[PDB]
RNA sequence: AGUCUUAUACCUCGGCCACUGGGCACGUAUCGGUGUUUGCUAAGCUUUCCAACUUAGCUCACUGGACAUGCACUGCUGACGUCGUUGAUGAUGUUUGCCAUCUAGUGUAUUAUAAUCGCGGCCUAAAGGCUGCCGCUAGAAAACACAUCGGUCUGAUGGUCCCAAUUGAGGGAGAGUCUGGGUUUGACACCUUUUCUCGCCACCUCAUGGGUGUUAUAUCCAUCGUUCCUGGGGCCCGCGGC
RNA sequence: GCGUCUUGCUGUGGGUGGUACAGCUUCUUUUUCCGAAGCAUGUAUCGUAUGUUUUGACACAGUAUCGUUCGUCGACUGUCCAACUCGGUUCAGAUCUUAUCGAACCGAAUAAACUUUCAAGUAUGGGAAAUGGUUUUACUUUUGAAGUAAUGACCCUCCUCUUACUGUCGAUAGGUAGAAUCUUUGAUCCUACCUGCCGGGUUUACGGAGAUGAUGUUAUCAUCAAAGCAGAAGUAGCCGAC
RNA sequence: GAUCUGCAACAAACUGAAGUUAAUUAUCGACGCUGCUCAAUGCAACGAAGCAGUAAUAGCAAUAUUACGCAAUGCGCAUACCGUCAUCUGUGAAUGCAUCCCUGUUCUUUGCAAGGGACCGCAGCCGCCUGAUUUCAACCUCUUUUUAUCUCAAUAUGUUUAUGAUGAUAAUUGGAAGAAGAAACAGAUGAAAUCUGAUUUAGCCAUAACUAAGCUAAAUAGACUCGUUGAUAAACAAUGGG
């Protein structure tokens, strides 16, 4: 019955420490993003004695450019980041554990502001699916896909 | 409670209100598992 | 006239009145039980006749309970080294641990001062605004006095970024106008009140139609829904009284 | 379809071995004079090991709690990192603000990015991995304790992918098991293993009393197996440390 | 160093000697051989006499007995275990959701998505037995006509009386499983059933002293379920009166 007392102040304890952890966490795995589309276009010399209709072949990638960053500080989300310790195993008698538990997670959440700091990536992407087609001037039969 | 039970020093209002806590308690943590819960299928029936 | 005590006054008038933490005592709504008489309520013996006594209790006192008051007052909480022992603990110095607040409103003064304007910091640099502490008023017996079974069940729709018709409604703001109130004299002028009008007033809410954004947002808004309160006419159910 | 002994369930019922003690009666004795015999009934008992006067009682001295991680020696190291600092303690002393400076110490910190390498050193899995054995089923149904299987599985066995875990020596340190020599009945030597200590079920294996079936031999061949050791287990308390 | 307050250390000596020497007292090894120890107690294994518990008796002695002592044994006694039942606690499989671990090897016309294993937490099928029981018919049967119960009805008689049965139940002729029990066959309890002295009485003994300490017998009273069985006394729910 003594031990059983425990709800009192375990329960809720650990749920409160669920809860910073969790409005913690979910503000810290932000993953920024931000990415730009354009259609700039390309241009290929032709031949002026090929005699086509169109002068200059003109191609329109799909230009993607993305970069985003991370921004993670200097913590623990690792083995601490574990469900409850009592879980369903209530049965194994201890008192110093639940208050090593609670002070080594006091402890690492409280260590986290010494550093603050991640790394980026940026990507270049084209996508082409341009399917061109000329006629050869004069010559309206004669004609040519690209 | 522990206003009371800072200074009683009668053992049976002493076990009286520790049964009226762990009565009062119990019934706070079945109600924040019951609402964690419902909550629960409340966002999936909102997802559906 | 002198002494003592109680009561008022008298400084307090329990540490606060925001809490008698507890004890003490008398006082008391008083209530039960006894000691209970001069006399008495009704009855009765010994039965023509109650015209001669007693019985259950009543005055008062005591006992137990309850309520209230003030305080000469006092506490509530026990562990260190212990001491010879006592079975549990009787003592030694010790320190820690209390009922002891929150909320809403208000705040000087002087003045020509960047001189402030209860005390102090922020923004804008003006005829300033925001906030922390303290002072003065009310609520919160919450707090110490004070609450005591378990388990189960107990609302939806759309919007909230921008644009279009002002398309319609409602509400706010302004401009005037009028009725009255306040300073001034006789006023005006200013402040304030009421009626009405007005509208390119991109004011707010709702109603309509679109698009934008993913980083539109409400800790909300509006509508309906259940329950409760007020006035109930009445019948479906429907009795009693007149 | 019918009748039948036996067998397995004792299915049903009945009777039966009892011993000891308690108690009753009888004879002798001073009717149980300290002895003997019979007897109704009731209780207990018809298991192992332990203790049998280590069974019990009196005196002397001593006997705190809880929760921790560890514990044959020494060597590079199989193995701990920010090693050159952090925080504190103390102090020969100095500047004299309560303050500052300096020195020693303490707790954290040096191994290498582990060891290992006959490739499961030790565990995990898969194989269109076969043999053989075992365990089911089917068929013939007759075989010499009958036979056959394109049988469901297990074991054996060979190959093979990830992951986990781990050096040795001097100890003739202590112990354990085997073997031999001498003999004290113990000692010596060698080999192998273990050491925080000494403690429970299960899992695998070992030898192995006795027993069982067969065969030509108290002899042999096959089967079971008592008690015991060893790999994980899984749990006390033993001192020391906090 | 306060510096006309004193303190600390240097362990050679000093009365008080903490160890041994110098002296006294008491004890034992007094035999030490392989060897004499942490300074003393202490011997796998070394040497002789006598018998291999002590004492006495008839007896050198064996031999037989006694008194003490030692050793062993016995459910005789108890202890742990299981053997043993009883009562009770306890009645089962496949299905999903949620957590953790591992994985670009054909990952990819958006740089960030897709796969495999684990057990816990949360939801999903139905029966069964046990605890112990309700289902069905009393519908040919007149001298060899089952009983009992829940029960009715006409007629005759101006009594105080006389006759006729359907449905169901039981004395278990038969079965489900239910009144209590979601993860199966295991745990828990019991192996008891009395005692007082502490009440009175009666009897014996004069008592340490007093004649009656003390003791013995009957009854009252008190402590007393070990789990299972039932009811009862009280509070809890009980609307009151004329």
């Amino acid at each position: 019955s003594l031990w059983l007392s425990f709800r009192y102040e375990i329960m809720p304890l650990y749920y409160q420490s669920q809860d910073v952890l969790d409005v913690i966490a979910n503000s810290t795995s932000e993953f920024m993003t931000s990415r730009d589309f354009v259609a700039k276009a390309i241009n290929i010399g032709i031949p002026l004695e090929w005699n086509l209709d169109q002068e200059n072949l003109v191609s329109q990638p799909r230009h993607n450019v993305m970069v985003k960053s991370k921004l993670s500080p200097e913590n623990n989300i690792g083995k601490t980041l574990s469900v409850n310790p009592f879980t369903t195993a209530w049965e194994l008698l201890t008192l110093s554990f639940v208050v090593d538990w609670f002070v080594n997670f006091g402890d690492v959440i409280a260590g986290f502001t010494g550093g603050y700091s991640d790394d980026s990536g940026a990507t270049a992407s084209w996508r082409f699916d341009d399917k061109k087609v000329f006629h050869l001037k004069n010559i309206p039969s004669a004609m040519v896909i690209v | 409670y522990d206003r009371k039970i800072a200074s009683a020093r009668k053992p049976a209002i002493i076990v009286k209100l520790r049964q009226r806590k762990e009565k009062a308690l119990k019934a706070l943590d079945k109600m924040r598992v019951r609402e964690e819960k419902k909550m629960i299928r409340e966002f999936a029936t909102q997802a559906a």
